């Protein structure tokens, strides 16, 4: 038995690591399936099981010298790939948690700390104008950058005047290159509602950070990608209609 | 929404148009909860 | 068999939220167990890894000999309620003579906590909120001069008629809640429920509230959860000629049987704007002071 | 249960009785659109002439199942089949049946 | 056994109709005699069982391609007909509840639908001169019409700023012509007295007008009467005089 | 035609889940509805009108 | 109780008839989800229920005085429609059986029957030149029409020297305008393997087709539409992959 | 609960097929019991609806008066076994001196059942068939005659190697079977097992075998299904001088442990190409024989 070495197969999927630090649960609570005494929709849902709780790859930043840092809006990434999001699409209704297993790996000569953090219900602000004098609003693509995602304006700041100075409160775990090489983090379904439209509103953020700065020498491997990799899990569909989408 | 599955039809000497009638109410799982004015006040301006 | 086996066994539809931790009762302080000196290998508690993502479980009697101390230092202060229970400023309705503001002795304010700093950070600490309230209403002269006026606070519910006139015949109240107060009388006071449609009030809603396109120009509505939009507030002078003296109501909200859910981290940069979190982009300032070297105080 | 007015015309305040009742008439087509209306019971303004719509008026917030029942005025030689359909919040109005 | 052929015999009276709908109870009540814990009056009433509590045909209106509907106030209907009106004029205290069998019927080529309805305490009202600003009141040929009814003012507000849209609220049925060809409604006495004057007040006001308009080609009957037909039930008279009328 | 309203329950127009509703019908009830102190009435005692 | 009156509810769907035949469950045997001696694939497949187990309305034609009759190829029916058509795109392997519920109604006035039928393995043969010397081959959309369905070369001869003359064989319903206005078939999954690739295979074929010929006097209605809907039961989907089309 | 009751209950994954109906024992014909007049009314087994889409339940007792009858008549000669169990030519193989056809005592045939409508159209009958085989081989001249030659089949099963020429390296059969006869010999006769990879062969395949686009080229490949394509059959001379006489191979299959599933319609029009249900579009005929008039005999 070993702490750092883990496997993850879910559906259809499998990740494997050697180099890992042991898995988070979000908020010390597993995923589940919504009960007949929370839920108040009376459609009877569709679970579809294994072709949608499955291991999905959906972006892969280049993590280079000087940068700020990225995040992710769920469950917008999803919306567009897979037969999870055409689940999504097709319904009103929607519940599920996620299995994030954000992935970086270097040489031993290689150093840097990420930051992988769960924060429910990211809200992003904009800059008012550099002045302060201006409640402009951020565009679709800022909020529900998706697939791609979205790369910090200021990095401090989480884009919201809160401190990333104490982001490691919500769910988090940190990618150090000389330790680990993936973070991977399990949450359950964050809302105040049994469901939601999966599309307009989005349970929370994946905001992958750098705090201490990549470095190499002038060795032999500049380009060092994050990826990252999600599944969801119990994943719930009610309030059947047409195809429907951003 | 209201679509037509087939067709409205009609033998030779009855009406080619009919008209429908909607009622509507609420099921046996409905409540309410909050108590507000009525949305529109029937006076302009002075009563008597 | 019949029937199919991946159906039988499979954990599809399991309702309960699998437990990983269950709370303890801490009424006092943790009390502190006497230490010894330890020489060996193996049991190394202050080597941790940070990467895991958890807090250094490393306990004070593992890294020093520690004597015995039975604490009984209280954790009441420390709780939702006795840290919510303090009857903060979230509002100042202002009833002028002749002004720019509301001039005809009837003003309208759509009721939102933000828009006063200190009782929204102390607030904006979760994201999740479930509580009922206590409202109180101090009513004065912008001098502060208590002057005999006969006030009508009304609570508007969404959906039910705005006023849209000192006189207005919604001022009549045949169902929805209003108070008729004296500035002689002491502060009006009401306990109020909570009567959100979820689970829970949000500080925080990341999406929008309608469905479509999404344009430059319905781009204002985004974190706008109106679960938490309880409504307008209205009122009176009363009628029906005008009042005699200029007027001030301060709304204060005390929090009682408060249940937050989850934790946020704490605003270090200026409010700007009421249900939005923009920020002075040039003007970005540090979470807390400054100095001049890291090797001096 | 009470009248749902589907059909809204003021035009002429004479012809006010017209607004309880649909016009359905021999399509010489496919699939044709009816009529169409909101399940909103507190919105306007088809379930405003509606008992539960008034009465929903007097409250903020509501929840359950509603029923819409549709009675058909034509001749007993007059046939037909109709699809009658809900569409969940989100998705547009339905372009086609 | 079916639902739609009934019999109806009262007295000496039988109405038999073969496709009708189920009959209506009113408000869940069977109409029945004044307790002595609810009556006040010291007298003891006479009870004329037979004479009174039998059907009668009152009216009959032709249902004409363009019409706005009929009313009728009860008990008033009788006050000068049969045996029943007699021992409603020689007293001053009545009690009954009554048996209302409206009936109309068509081809199976023609299309309209009628709306009995039963609505207590019809009090009616008047166009305010037009513009609002007249007080003034209807005649008593319009408040109490009795045998012939009275042809409504306008139907969408029912002469008293109430709304048709929502009369089925009250005890009603209604006559599609494409499946029954009559309505029944059996009413219980309702008051908030246990005995009046039926003369001078009228318990309710029978509602017969048309919401899907009466249409038919070019065929070979164009004249189609509704019929009106009640039947007072457990009918009770006390404080006797003479002979009083309208 | 009869007059009744539809017994149609939603159990047998669409299938459906468990809900185990504890929504409360206190607050439609005539007292709850009616406990609410409305204007009936305005007197004036002008100086001179 | 009564055999001609029905109501067909699956998910969110439901479909009503007063006037029908009773319902044939194809081969005497109800549509059942695949055992585990029978399937050979190891993946554990996505059953997902609701939202694929509900009525579809795919194609209405128009029954004129002189039509052939049409036909169309399951299940490269709803391959472009729903939730259905999502999973049997997304995966390669698929499993369901269907409930048809073809429907054309029409007055007392009126007479014609047609003639439901569901022929499995519904090969399509070609005209072979028309001399017999062209071993020439049915093009896609002749095949696998789809959503508008195809019409019949020749209807004598079922497009493959099969005679229609004994089509009732197989699974069938007439629909005589003078009885019925509605067919329903219930079929289970017939193949030789307990799964196959559905955009690849067709299971069977819809054969609606009249014998007796629509016919009516210079009446008021002339467009009478044959309108086809049809339920997956049981859906069973694996081997999971990119969407994958015609 | 716990868990969810729409999980609990739901017949997700059941696996027996629930049967409408059950098989009984019928060697004999059915029995006609004896029948007297009926004048009643509510009971009428005449009249029935054919919209319905079942046969006429109407049996003979209930329309005339009948007697007693013990049927014994046998049902086995109606069997699927007893029915197929018949050889029929299902292939003919030419090996001539010099000709357009095979000229160097090789020929090659994939292994088509049809292609001869007697023994096609009696199969036709069926969807799906499941059946063990009994092949048998029958050489000579074209005029019949028997003469001194040793013939080899070999059965080449899908992926095996072609024989290329009358005397290929293929002709080792270090595993596929093949059989060595003379014309002396009596026909040569073997068993065959079902070796599909389906439960059945299919007689009918509506669909295509490849994925991707179907052009105009790809389309002649509708219809094949390669789980009863079988392989090829190969003769040789035997090698390694040419032959002296023409040769003719006749194939006569025999069905036996015969099970066929779903019912077809029985082809009424000339059967033109092998795997293909092409008919000649000109010259359609009807079912069977007619006459001038209805009222005619
Ligand atoms: C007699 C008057 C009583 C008024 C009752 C008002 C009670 C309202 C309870 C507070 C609801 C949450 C406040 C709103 C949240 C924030 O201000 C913004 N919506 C943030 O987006
Ligand atoms: C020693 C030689 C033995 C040869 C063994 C061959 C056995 C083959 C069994 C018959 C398989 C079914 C026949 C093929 C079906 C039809 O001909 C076409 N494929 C129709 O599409």
């Amino acid at each position: 038995y070993s702490d750092r070495v883990a496997q993850l197969t879910i559906g259809n999927s499998t990740i494997t690591t050697q180099e890992a630090a042991n898995i988070i649960v979000g908020y010390g609570e597993w995923p589940s399936y919504c009960s007949d005494s929370d839920a108040t929709a009376v459609d009877k849902p569709t679970r579809p099981d294994v072709s949608v709780n499955r291991f999905y790859t959906l972006d892969t930043k280049l993590w280079e010298k000087s940068s700020k840092g990225w995040y992710w809006k769920f469950p917008d990434v999803l919306t567009e790939t897979g037969v999870f999001g055409q689940n999504a699409q097709f319904h009103y209704l929607y519940r599920s948690g996620f299995c994030i297993h954000v992935q970086c790996n270097a040489s031993k000569f290689h150093q840097g700390a990420l930051l992988v953090a769960v924060l429910p219900e990211y809200v992003i602000g904009t800059v008012a104008g550099g002045t302060g004098t201006e409640d402009s609003h951020p565009p679709y693509k800022q909020t529900q950058p998706g697939a791609d995602g979205f790369e910090l304006q200021h990095p401090y700041v989480l884009d919201a005047g809160i401190p990333i100075s104490q982001l490691t409160v919500c769910p988090h775990q940190w990618i150090n290159l000389r330790t680990n090489n993936c973070a991977t983090i399990i949450v359950p379904y964050i809302n105040a509602l049994p469901f939601d439209s999966a599309l307009n509103h989005c349970n929370f953020g994946l905001l992958v950070v750098p705090i201490s700065p990549l470095d190499y020498d002038q060795g032999a491997t500049p380009v060092i990608p994050i990826t990252i990799t999600l599944a969801p899990m119990c994943s719930e569909f009610a309030g059947l209609r047409q195809a429907v989408t951003q | 929404s209201i679509w037509y599955q087939t067709n409205y039809v009609v033998p030779i000497g009855a009406p080619n148009t009919a008209y429908i009638i909607a009622l509507a109410a609420a099921q046996k799982n409905f409540t309410m909860q909050l108590c507000k004015d009525a949305s529109d006040i029937l006076q302009t301006g002075t009563i008597q | 068999g019949d029937r199919v086996a991946d159906v039988i066994e499979s954990s599809i539809g399991d309702s309960v939220s699998r437990a990983l931790t269950h709370a303890l009762p801490a009424p006092t302080g943790q009390n502190t167990q006497v230490s010894s000196h330890r020489l060996d290998t193996g049991k190394v508690p202050a080597l941790q890894a940070a990467e895991i993502g958890a807090s250094s479980n490393a306990s004070d009697e593992s890294m020093i000999e520690t004597r015995c101390v039975l604490n009984s230092h209280s954790t009441a202060e420390t709780t939702l309620d006795s840290f919510f229970s303090r009857a903060g400023l979230v509002g100042e309705i202002d009833l002028p003579l002749e002004g720019t503001t509301n001039p005809n002795g009837y003003a309208n304010w759509d009721i939102d906590i933000t828009g006063y700093a200190q009782m929204r950070r102390k607030v904006e600490l979760f994201t999740y909120m479930r509580f009922d309230a206590e409202f109180t209403f101090v009513a004065c002269t912008p001098t502060g001069e208590v002057v005999p006026q006969l006030l009508q606070y009304m609570f508007v519910p969404p959906g039910a008629p705005k006023p849209d006139s000192r006189e207005s015949l919604a001022w009549q109240t045949a169902t929805n809640p209003s108070v008729f107060v004296k500035l002689s009388d002491p502060p009006a006071q009401v306990s109020v429920p909570f009567m959100s449609p979820a689970s829970a009030y949000q500080w925080f809603y990341d999406g929008y509230p309608t469905f479509g396109e999404h344009k430059q120009e319905k781009d204002l509505e985004y974190g706008a959860c109106p679960n938490n939009m309880m409504g307008t507030f209205s009122v009176r002078t009363v009628g029906t000629s005008k009042s005699k003296y200029p007027l001030v109501v301060r709304i204060y909200m005390r929090m009682k049987h408060v249940r937050a859910w989850i934790p946020r981290p704490m605003r270090n940069q200026n409010y700007l704007f009421k249900a939005n979190p923009n920020y002075a982009g040039n003007s970005i300032k540090p979470t807390g002071a400054s100095r001049t070297a890291i090797t001096t105080l | 249960e009470t009248i749902l007015e589907v059909n809204n015309v003021p035009t002429n305040a004479t012809s006010l009785m017209e607004r309880l009742r649909f016009p359905v008439s021999a399509q010489a087509g496919k699939g044709e659109l009816c009529a169409v209306f909101r399940a909103d019971p507190g919105r306007s303004g088809p379930w405003q002439s509606t008992l539960l719509g008034q009465l929903c008026g007097y409250y903020t917030q509501w929840s359950g199942s509603l029923e819409v029942t549709f009675m058909f005025t034509g001749s007993f030689m007059a046939t037909g089949k109709m699809l009658i359909a809900y569409t969940p919040p989100g998705g547009p109005l339905p372009k086609d049946r």
